[PDB]
């Protein structure tokens, strides 16, 4: 009972973690495709040239 | 030999007659804790649910 309860929680908390990791992935590279469009895609290859 | 024989007989004969008692006893007390094991657990799972 035990195993089964704390596996079922774990597995929720789990599922709930990458959940969360996922959101912040989304939040992270959404506001760093908005930043790099508004910069300017081939600007950055000039400052890397 | 009968004499020392039988001492030595009804002495260790003594001592299983006293270990079966306390084995058997020790069997049912098993079940208690078991069940004690069994009513708190499950009681105390409530909780960690």
């Amino acid at each position: 009972k035990v195993r089964e309860m704390e596996l079922i929680y774990a597995r929720a908390q789990l599922e709930l973690e990458v959940s969360k990791a996922q959101q912040l992935a989304n939040v992270e590279a959404k506001k760093f495709k908005e930043m790099t469009e508004a910069l300017g895609p081939g600007t950055i290859r000039d400052l890397a040239v | 030999a009968v004499e020392s024989t039988g001492n030595a007989k009804a002495e260790a004969e003594s001592r299983a007659e006293a270990a079966r008692i306390e084995g058997e006893g020790s069997v049912l007390q098993a079940k208690l804790k078991a069940q004690a094991l069994a009513i708190e657990t499950e009681a105390e799972l409530e909780r960690v649910k």
